[PDB]
């Protein structure tokens, strides 16, 4: 109900006010067969990332929720998801037109957590690596998130 | 020291130059570009599958009377 | 008194030129009609893709002809 | 443009008489038996001397009535492993974009020739697909290994 209202206008405030169950409320709310829809969810969540433990964990958990419920479906193509992610992050071109996004800080932080998670499809790592390495102004606009994610990806 | 040269474009244009063996190809390219109405950086020239130079002469490139040069319109993947 | 000269270029007939122009094609496009071996007829073309591929007999490139 | 159908007509006519060896461009059939000139089934041979050698790559060409003010869309069927080919199989090339390099005087002949060229000369700065970009940048020998296996796979007969 109000979970819906959060997704259209994401804030670190709105997210916390969904209470302790938010990760599940999110994971249920979204269609987890559809990479594009999972991507849309994932970004909306990651956007509100802050480095302070409450919001951090409330994001990281919500991502873990969403992503574990996708990768376990055979109905979910990881490569399509990763591809569609890259396109929305603006790292890869697409035939369709997407509104791309100012800050990659959150997405990057979210990704940094998701990758060292067990449920993560390790075969996706090198791909993700190649587009994080690839020059991008926006990637440059948070160097630290980028670098700590790269550093995580090297370890696999 | 008077030879013929055929320049053959991807559009199936055929432009035949007469020219002397000691003469550097840069003039020919220029003349061809001008005649075909296209820019010299936008177009590339090749002999025997291999690129050709401003410096290059039919002498250097061991060219024959009825021989042929190929033109390539620039393009790039995206 | 100069060196490099254009002695020849492939040229179409006035009617062939007009057609290319109308169709925004290269001027030389219809010059194949000027060949000696050209027959102004070809049959009605029913011929499917699969057939054309087969017709290649797996030979993609050239050789001593 | 009124000239789309008429031009495709002449292009097909010309092609039958004179075309590059190894290539196929065949317009498909309307259900009433006429040729559909907005839809052609094409095949492009890998270039000899390249890891693409030996394969024959099926490509569909879709036109519209603004042809040739606009270029056709060109999809590899099935989608190909190549940095400038989309997952959809869509070929991404400057002479196929209405404004950069596309011009009305460019012909299907040149298009196929051009797409042929793009096989062994990919542009890595602006990939159309993650998979092929990654490998090319990671180990170029592995990249070529994949390209060769794709040629074999699409080898004809």
């Amino acid at each position: 109900a109000d979970v819906s209202t959060f997704l259209a206008f994401p804030s670190p405030e709105k997210l916390l006010r969904l209470g302790p169950k938010s990760s599940v409320l999110i994971a249920q709310q979204t269609d987890t067969s559809d990479p594009e829809k999972v991507v849309s969810a994932f970004l909306k969540v990651s956007s509100v990332f802050k480095d302070e433990a409450t919001v951090r964990m409330a994001v990281q958990d919500a991502v873990d929720a969403l992503m574990q419920k996708a990768f376990n479906s055979s109905s979910f193509n990881s490569n399509t998801f990763l591809t569609r992610l890259l396109v929305h992050m603006g790292l890869l071109k697409s035939e369709d037109k997407v509104k791309a996004i100012a800050n990659l800080y959150g997405p990057l932080m979210a990704l940094n957590h998701m990758v060292q998670q067990d449920y993560f499809p390790k075969a996706l790592a090198p791909l993700l690596l190649a587009f994080v390495t690839k020059p991008n102004s926006a990637l440059e606009s948070c160097s630290f998130a980028r670098h700590s994610l790269l550093q995580t990806l090297y370890k696999v | 020291d008077h030879i013929n040269l055929k320049v053959a474009g991807q559009d199936g244009s055929v432009v035949q130059f007469k020219i002397k063996r000691h003469t550097p190809l840069s003039k020919l390219m220029k003349a061809y570009c001008e005649r075909q109405g296209l820019s010299m950086r936008q177009i590339r020239f090749r002999f025997d599958g291999q690129p050709i130079n401003e410096t290059d002469t039919p002498a250097q490139l061991e060219m024959e009377d009825e021989d042929t040069i190929d033109v390539f319109q620039q393009q790039t993947g995206g | 008194d100069d060196d490099v000269l254009i002695v020849y270029e492939l040229t179409p007939t006035a009617e062939q030129k007009a057609l290319a122009t109308k169709l925004k094609l290269p001027p030389t496009f219809f010059c194949y009609k000027n060949r000696p071996d050209y027959v102004s007829e070809e049959e009605e073309d029913d011929e499917d893709f699969e057939t054309a591929v087969k017709k290649l007999n797996g030979k993609l490139y050239l050789d001593g002809s | 443009s009124g000239i789309a159908l008429s031009r495709l007509a002449q292009e097909r006519k010309a092609w039958r008489k004179d075309h590059p060896f190894g290539f196929v461009a065949v317009p498909t059939k309307n259900p009433d038996g006429t040729m559909n000139l907005m839809n052609w089934e094409c095949a492009i041979p890998g270039k000899k001397g390249t890891p693409w050698e030996g394969g024959l790559f099926k490509l569909r060409m879709l036109f519209k009535d603004d042809y040739p003010s606009s270029p056709p869309k060109c999809k590899f069927e099935p989608p190909l492993f190549h940095p400038n080919v989309y997952p959809s199989g869509t070929v991404c090339l400057s002479i196929l974009e209405e404004d950069k390099d596309w011009r009305p005087a460019i012909t299907i002949k040149q298009i196929l020739l051009g797409i042929q060229e793009l096989l062994n000369e990919p542009n890595i700065q602006d990939p159309a697909q993650a998979e092929a970009y990654t490998i090319y940048c990671q180990n170029r020998v592995e990249y070529e290994k994949r390209v060769r296996a794709q040629a074999k796979k699409f080898a004809p007969s």
